[PDB]
């Protein structure tokens, strides 16, 4: 019951619980020092950076976003970029104005892709390979302005194409799924979510407001059954948070989004069913011959008479 | 209330996710591909440089310094067979000199192939690089290192043609080539690293060549790889007695490496604590790499006398890792100059044994304690070791009852209360009233 | 020698049946679904030894 | 039954700084560059100042 | 980058070598600050901080700390970056006018930094050969005790050819472990002052000291000749464990039989703080009272622990010269 | 896994040393304090191995431990496993003679040195012998112990003789009155002077399994070995030395006075 | 198998005795030849100078079965 | 024995209790620069003096 | 699963490198000298020329 005071007060047995169970760090709060954005990996040679320094000054650098309007940096790339004779310098410069026009939402920046980079990367079976910083910047741009040009570029990043999908970050897929749910591509949601499972991306650490938008745009019948088996891939902590965010984005907190959601209640009732499932509790030919033999018997018995 | 266990540790998060350990393994494979890609590009460039100067310069004889520059670059990339016809005609044309022979034998140890073996094959272990360089023609490069040493001493006798019976054995060039020979023979197999303290060292003594500090450090490194520590410390004891001004870091790097191979981890601690104490010569990042790897080999070593009745005992040696990393901040050793294989195991020991003052005020909260229990309850099959399955020396006749008055001091309240009826015939001796004797 | 190892397993008949029940108890407490994204080294739709593993 | 580790005698508790050993022949050569105590040059047995003078 | 630049400049004025390597260690960072936070120092500022740290440690001859920063510059490929900003400053002025710009080998060699580096390069190579010949001579006279030793007869440095191309040959085959052209461009300026155009022997002394510090091959060829450590075997009659039978080379004891290798008889490296080395014989027992009770007493003759070959060659030549 | 460590293993066992892969696990095997305690626990306080001072009311720390044979009995010649009624008391007096010599060496600086040469050792011993033969034996330091009897020097000189425990007139007569001085190393050195004055060889059942073609190369193998072993042995018994004046070996024929 | 293990032990020790017998013979007889090509400035290859640059003769009786042709 | 309770905790039981609990990083208390005479008492308000 | 295919990729990587290196051994010169005698040989063991430098 207790230990007496005249007994020797030795330790009875040691306990090694922290070395038998190695627990990873799990907090309900998010990380306060994370970038929460799409990184460009600006890796310019250190001779063009000081040469283009008045032009790169008005461009977004690491964790810095200048408020220069987008029509000036387009005009800087219109005139000065043919002067520099280097292929990867112009590609890294074009990735920055694609990032600058994304943060200011300028829809006219897709003309720069068709002017310079379309003919040598995405036209008529081009064998040249674009850098990773250019593909990340235009996919972040087309997802920000809800441009439909992401589909020709996302199909180029598969294993037979450029194979850049293992190099995409978890914040890249969050901005990707938000734009497809806003535009409403049912096969666009499935082709990305099949790619994220094939690439082994961090499915539990995608943005929860991005997943409930991409799941809200699921209306076709065959891709709706794809969502039912794909919803088991999330964690139990994630799938109970997808219910609370989807209920608030269609309820009181509908003003957090730029455009309102469309009412998809058959996805709403299934997510509320799937979140309650993961949470704890709190022969037609042979049968049709059977029935026809009985009606044949009942006319012989007289239970089904003729006209009187 | 039921008492809480005071010998049970606080539940805290010391571990990584299965995605993170996969992502560490995936990222470490990419840079092993990057060092494999970096070597074969430069190896193909020097082979294209060789065939260019052999094909288009077929009849035009090259200047001897261009052929000397290509011969050392072939030997550095592990291509020793493509360089021996170049050195045979340069010795025959008598264009090589005292410094040129020591340059070629030092190039024969291949310090470009060893860079690929370090990052990719040896898992950034500096002791394993000497063990793996001996397989890529270890005996073959050792014979050419002995042949180029005979080519060097023949050329030094011509170059020295008073001290005439003591030339060229007394010059600086004879020991420099002999130090170049021991450096090349260290990269060879075990048969040649054993010949460095016995056969090469006695041949240097029989030839009468005065050694330098780099002579003893390669002999100490040769005895370190054999595992003989009684002789390796004796050489530095000779250096501690006679030539103490010239002792550099590499003698300490041999002894940190040598006790790591002999698995005498108590000795390699005392060498590191000595180097922190004297602070001269300066601790290289090779010192911090060789000492921290000796900690991790001691930490992953299982014991067999308790036979791990409760847990692994040697994992407590990783608690010294925050002490050593704090010592590196004052010794001027940057912790960013550590290898990627070691830095993952260093940060493994840091998240297991290190906490800050801001975390220590919040690590014992009941929310974090009960999350540890539920995460052990939900998925304990993924992270568990059990779920995988007077003065006494002048006293001898003691003076008893020395009239020390206990009545000058006052301890009067020593009253004791005994149970009623001890000798009573009607009251039984045994009973449940005996439990009243333990009550205070 | 052979009788000592035969008598060593007959006294653990009762303790292994209780050990088998305790394996079922920790099995039903596992996280539902196919798993979590943080606790997997293998992708869900692919075999871990598949040659076309990394898309 | 025994141990597989390196068996070593404990380190000597004798003061090696105060014990003056026998003078070796290498000590006599660098005796002009040697720093010693007043007990070192005027030792009871083997005094080193007379070796510096001889 | 600008905050860590002033942190390094505070460490230069405070002369704190441990904090110079600390600011350099924070500048590289870990996986958390560079990938998770994405707060990393750019390549221009990482070149400036590492250069003023490498400038101080080479001026104050800190060999191990300067070797770590130079290992960072060869890893990050920042050896030719001082000319890259110089080309880029010219490319900024050229693109401001409207002319096209590019980066090749002929653009880098057309600058004033590389053209001045190759012109002074013969004077630096003569400074390296003059300084090494003085240190080789000082290693020989200190091995004897001041006459010269045979250590300074034939050194590891060859003669310099009489052209600028053989100068670049001689620097690449004797100091080829480091980039000698990048070092001489770094040592050109000192506190803003152009040493190459104003103080010519000061720059020649500064550039030769920086090449000799960063080169590992120069460190291995400028070593003081040490004495030869002899092996030892234990005694036949064990008197003490500190006295041992020493191994003597035939240069020390001439004549006698040709001996075998030392390890076969049992001669190993044995030395300690109280170790003594001796040659042991035994006193010859005659037809006397002592026949078998005694162990043939160990007559000893104390020998040295080292073989100073530079003094043995000097004294034998002194006997070859002062006798005649 | 590596050929370096495989060749290091077969080299180390050829030297007769510990293999490094045997040290891959750590054994802190059976410390001496545990073995003594389980020996006492098994033998019920280990009676008989305790001295009689353990059964006394006030024993010191040397009486509480078990009996061991220390390094005092290494020099006593007539010491047996069972002494005959007076040999232990002579041993305790001989031991006290060396402890006073150990005291006198520290008084006059005649303690041994760590790097002591044997030519310096015997001169230190000879200086210790001449300084201990003139100092009388202290009987106050000679303390009786556990079971031996207090016997004076007169009875020990009567039983074993005057040569065993000598007088100063005796030691000047041997190397060249009832009083005892400390023993010397040269006097007992004189007393003992006066009184003493083919690889891979196989058995026959393996040879029975051999064929006659394989026995022929077996007998050829042992032919070459014993010709090499006796050929090496005759070069040791010849003792023929190289004469440099004629550049030819030579052998001794006659031996004169 | 155990007697055939002794069959290769007596057959290797015949060969290990024969190799180092001639290896001492071609070294002791080349010691008295004294072929001097130091003025010729050759490539230092010879019959003796290739034999001494070869390593220690690892004896076949000391080898196991894996070094004599049997697979692991 | 029948009731042996040790009065000294064994070396195995000490090593288990030390290996389960982490160290505090501010216990090393090393200092080589000096005291910030102007800024250390006037830092940011959350972690201020 | 997929044990034959994953062993066949590693087997053909072993066969590709032994084929790439066999084309380099045969397309090379192997010159051996003993005493001024340049015996020039190819990778196939054929002596190309017995010269004397």
């Amino acid at each position: 019951y207790h230990w007496h005071y005249n007994l020797p007060q030795g330790m009875e047995r040691p306990h090694s619980v922290n070395r038998t169970f190695a627990a990873p760090f799990q907090s309900n709060h998010s990380l306060v020092n994370k970038y929460r954005g799409v990184w460009i990996e600006f890796d310019m040679h250190p001779a063009f950076s000081v040469a283009l320094e008045p032009q790169l000054r008005k461009l977004p650098r690491g964790r810095t976003l200048p408020k220069t309007p987008a029509e000036e940096v387009i005009a800087d790339y219109t005139a000065l970029a043919p002067l520099v004779d280097d292929e990867k310098t112009r590609d890294l410069w074009l990735a920055k104005v694609f990032q600058h026009c994304a943060f200011q939402r300028c829809g006219g920046a897709m003309e720069l892709w068709e002017r310079y980079c379309h003919q040598r990367f995405t036209a008529e079976g081009a064998t040249a390979k674009p850098p990773l910083s250019l593909v990340k910047s235009v996919l972040f741009y087309c997802n920000k302005t809800d441009n439909s040009g992401w589909r020709a570029l996302f199909d180029r990043c598969l294993k037979d194409g450029w194979n850049y999908t293992p190099l995409f970050d978890t914040a890249q897929w969050s901005f990707m799924l938000k734009s497809i749910g806003r535009m409403g591509d049912e096969d666009g949601v499935r082709a990305v979510l099949e790619e994220m499972l094939d690439v082994q991306a961090d499915l539990d650490r995608v943005e929860a407001r991005s997943v409930v938008i991409a799941l809200n745009a699921v209306t076709n019948a065959d891709v709706y059954e794809f969502v039912k088996k794909y919803l088991f891939n999330f964690g139990e902590r994630k799938v109970k948070f997808l219910r609370t965010t989807y209920s608030d984005l269609r309820g009181h907190g509908a003003g957090k989004l730029r455009i309102p959601l469309k009412e998809n209640d058959n996805m709403y009732y299934h997510v509320c069913w799937h979140s309650s499932i993961r949470s704890p509790r709190q022969p037609n030919a042979k049968i049709d011959d059977i029935v026809k033999d009985k009606i044949e018997k009942w006319k012989a018995e007289g239970l089904l008479p003729e006209d009187y | 209330r039921k008492p809480q266990n005071q010998w049970e540790g606080v539940y805290y998060y010391s571990g990584i996710t299965k995605r993170q350990r996969h992502l560490i393994l995936l990222h470490r494979k990419r840079e092993r591909e990057a060092h494999m890609r970096s070597f074969n590009i430069s190896r193909a460039s020097v082979l294209q440089r060789l065939e260019q100067l052999s094909g288009d310069r077929k009849q035009e004889s090259l200047p001897p310094h261009v052929r000397l520059d290509l011969a050392v670059r072939l030997a550095q990339h592990g291509l020793y067979q493509q360089a021996t016809p170049i050195v045979d005609e340069l010795h025959h044309q008598k264009a090589l000199h005292a410094g040129h022979y020591a340059l070629l034998i030092n190039a024969l140890a291949c310090p470009r192939l060893g860079q690929r073996i370090l990052h990719c094959d040896a898992q950034c272990d500096p002791a394993l690089t000497y063990k793996l360089l001996g397989d890529e023609n270890g005996e073959e490069r050792a014979q050419e290192a002995y042949r180029w040493f005979d080519l060097a001493l023949t050329s030094l006798a011509v170059d020295c043609g008073h001290f005439v019976p003591y030339l060229p054995q007394g010059t600086a060039a004879a020991s420099h080539i002999t130090n170049a020979l021991m450096r090349t023979l260290l990269t060879c197999g075990y048969t040649h690293v054993a010949a460095i303290p016995d056969s090469v060292y006695d041949r240097m003594g029989s030839m009468g060549i005065s050694p330098t500090i780099s002579t003893y450090e390669l002999v100490m490194l040769a005895l370190s790889l054999q595992g003989n520590m009684v002789e390796a410390e004796s050489i530095l004891s000779f250096l501690r007695s006679h030539h103490s001004e010239h002792i550099t870091v590499e003698s300490f790097n041999a002894l940190l490496l040598g006790h790591r191979e002999a698995r005498q981890f108590d000795c390699c601690d005392a060498i590191w604590q000595e180097l922190v104490d004297r602070r001269w010569p300066r601790a290289s990042p090779l010192t911090a790499e060789l000492y921290l790897r000796s900690i991790m080999d001691h930490a992953n070593t299982p014991t067999s006398e308790p036979l791990q009745s409760f847990a692994n005992i040697n994992v407590v040696e990783k608690k010294k890792v925050p002490l050593v990393l704090a010592q590196m901040d004052e010794l001027g050793v940057p912790r960013t100059h550590l290898s990627r294989v070691l830095m993952d195991e260093v940060e493994d020991s840091l998240r297991k044994f290190q906490t800050y003052r801001s975390r220590f005020y919040e690590w014992g909260r009941a929310v974090k304690q009960f999350d540890f229990i539920e995460f052990r309850r939900r998925n304990g099959w993924l992270y568990d070791l059990h779920l995988m399955k007077g003065d006494i020396y002048y006293d001898d006749t003691r003076g008893l009852h020395d009239r020390s008055p206990t009545w000058m001091n006052e301890v009067p309240e020593t009253r004791y209360d005994r149970l009623y009826g001890v000798n009573h015939p009607d009251i039984a001796k045994i009973g449940i009233r005996r439990h009243l004797n333990v009550e205070y | 020698i052979v009788l000592n190892e035969q008598l060593h397993t007959v006294k653990f008949f009762d303790l292994k049946i209780g050990d088998a029940i305790r394996d079922i108890l920790q099995l039903l407490q596992r996280e539902t679904g196919v798993g979590s994204s943080v606790n997997r080294d293998t992708p869900v739709g692919i075999s871990p030894n598949n040659p076309e593993r990394r898309v | 039954t025994l141990h597989n580790q390196r068996s070593a005698a404990p380190e000597s508790s004798v003061s090696q700084s105060h014990t003056v050993n026998a003078p070796t022949v290498d000590e006599c050569e660098m005796l002009a560059e040697r720093w010693g105590t007043m007990n070192y040059w005027h030792n009871d047995t083997f005094p080193r100042l007379v070796v510096f003078l001889k | 980058g600008e905050v860590l630049h002033n942190l390094m400049r505070c460490a230069i004025a405070a002369r704190h070598r441990a904090r110079i390597m600390w600011v350099y260690n924070v500048m590289r960072g870990r996986f958390y600050e560079n990938v998770v936070v994405r707060a990393e120092v750019d390549l221009i500022w990482r070149y400036r901080i590492a250069m003023i740290a490498l400038e101080y440690l080479l001026d104050h001859e800190c060999a191990e700390e300067a070797a770590a920063i130079y290992s960072y510059l060869v890893e990050e490929e920042l050896l030719r970056c001082d000319v890259h900003v110089r080309v880029g400053l010219h490319m900024r002025e050229a693109i401001a006018a409207g002319k096209p710009i590019t980066l090749n080998n002929d653009v880098m060699n057309a600058t004033s930094l590389v053209r001045d580096a190759t012109a002074v390069a013969p004077e630096v190579a003569r400074e390296l050969q003059r300084r090494h010949a003085q240190t080789l001579q000082n290693n020989a006279v200190e091995a004897v005790g001041a006459g010269s030793a045979p250590w300074s007869i034939l050194g590891p440095l060859t003669a310099i050819g009489p052209t600028a191309e053989d100068t670049m040959v001689w620097l690449q085959q004797h100091y080829g472990d480091v980039d000698v052209m990048s070092i001489m461009r770094w040592a050109r300026f000192r506190k803003g002052k152009d040493l190459m155009a104003k103080d010519r022997p000061q720059y020649l002394a500064r550039a030769a000291a920086w090449i000799e510090l960063l080169s590992k091959r120069n460190r291995e060829m400028e070593e003081v000749p040490l004495t030869y450590m002899r092996k030892s075997k234990p005694l036949v009659l064990d008197t003490n464990s500190n006295v041992r039978v020493a191994w003597q080379t035939p240069l020390m004891r001439s004549g006698g039989p040709p001996r075998l290798l030392a390890r076969e008889e049992g001669y190993v490296f044995h030395h300690s703080n109280s170790s003594r080395f001796v040659e042991e014989t035994y006193r010859h027992p005659g037809e006397s009272l002592q026949s078998r009770y005694l162990a043939l007493q160990p007559l000893h003759t104390e020998v040295s622990a080292k073989e100073d070959f530079q003094r043995l060659y000097y004294q034998a030549q002194k006997h070859h010269k002062q006798q005649e | 896994q590596n050929k370096f460590d495989i060749m290091r293993r077969e080299d180390r066992l050829s030297k007769g040393e510990q293999d490094l892969t045997e040290r891959n696990t750590i054994h802190y095997g059976v410390p001496i304090q545990q073995i003594v305690d389980e020996f006492v626990f098994r033998h019920r306080n280990a009676r008989g191995e305790r001295p009689l001072d353990y059964f006394k009311p006030f024993p010191n720390f040397r009486a509480l431990r078990l009996n061991r044979m220390y390094r005092d009995v290494e020099g006593f010649s007539l010491m047996k496993q069972r002494p005959e009624f007076l040999e232990w008391e002579l041993f305790t007096r001989y031991r006290q003679h060396h402890q006073q010599r150990r005291r006198l060496a520290l008084l006059h600086g005649l303690e041994p040195v760590a790097n002591e040469t044997a030519q310096e050792r015997d001169t230190r011993r000879h200086r210790l012998d001449e300084i201990c033969e003139r100092t009388p034996f202290d009987e106050r330091e000679m303390r009786v112990n556990d079971d031996e009897m207090r016997v004076s020097v007169e009875t020990l000189r009567s039983w074993f003789g005057v040569y065993m425990l000598p007088s100063p007139t005796v030691v000047n007569a041997v190397l060249g009155d009832t009083r005892e001085h400390v023993l010397s190393s040269r006097y007992l050195n004189r007393l003992l002077l006066l009184e003493s004055y083919v690889p891979h060889e196989q058995p026959q059942e393996v040879l029975r399994h051999f064929s006659a073609e394989e026995r022929a190369m077996y007998e050829q193998h042992v032919k070459e070995q014993t010709s090499r072993q006796l050929g090496e042995w005759e070069r040791a018994m010849k003792r023929r030395r190289w004469l440099t004046d004629h550049q030819q070996y030579g052998h001794v024929v006659s031996h004169g006075l | 198998r155990r007697v055939n293990r002794q069959k290769v032990n007596v057959a290797a020790s015949l060969l290990d005795n024969f190799v180092e017998q001639e290896w001492t013979t071609i070294l002791r007889d080349k010691h008295d030849v004294t072929d001097v090509t130091k003025t010729l400035n050759d490539t230092q290859n010879d019959k003796k100078q290739l034999a001494r640059r070869l390593g220690r003769y690892m004896l076949f009786a000391n080898r196991s079965l894996d070094d004599t042709g049997f697979p692991t | 024995r029948m009731g042996y309770i040790p009065r000294y905790t064994p070396w195995e039981w000490i090593a288990i209790q030390e290996a389960d609990q982490p160290l505090i990083a501010e216990q090393i208390r090393q200092d080589n620069i000096g005291t910030s005479y102007f800024f250390s008492l006037n830092r940011y308000w959350r972690y201020k003096a | 699963s997929f044990r034959y295919t994953n062993n066949l990729i590693g087997a053909l990587k072993h066969r590709l490198l032994l084929e790439s290196s066999y084309r380099e051994i045969a397309s090379r010169k192997f010159i051996g000298n003993c005493r001024g005698v340049e015996v020039v040989c190819s990778g196939y063991g054929t002596v190309l020329a017995v010269q004397l430098t």
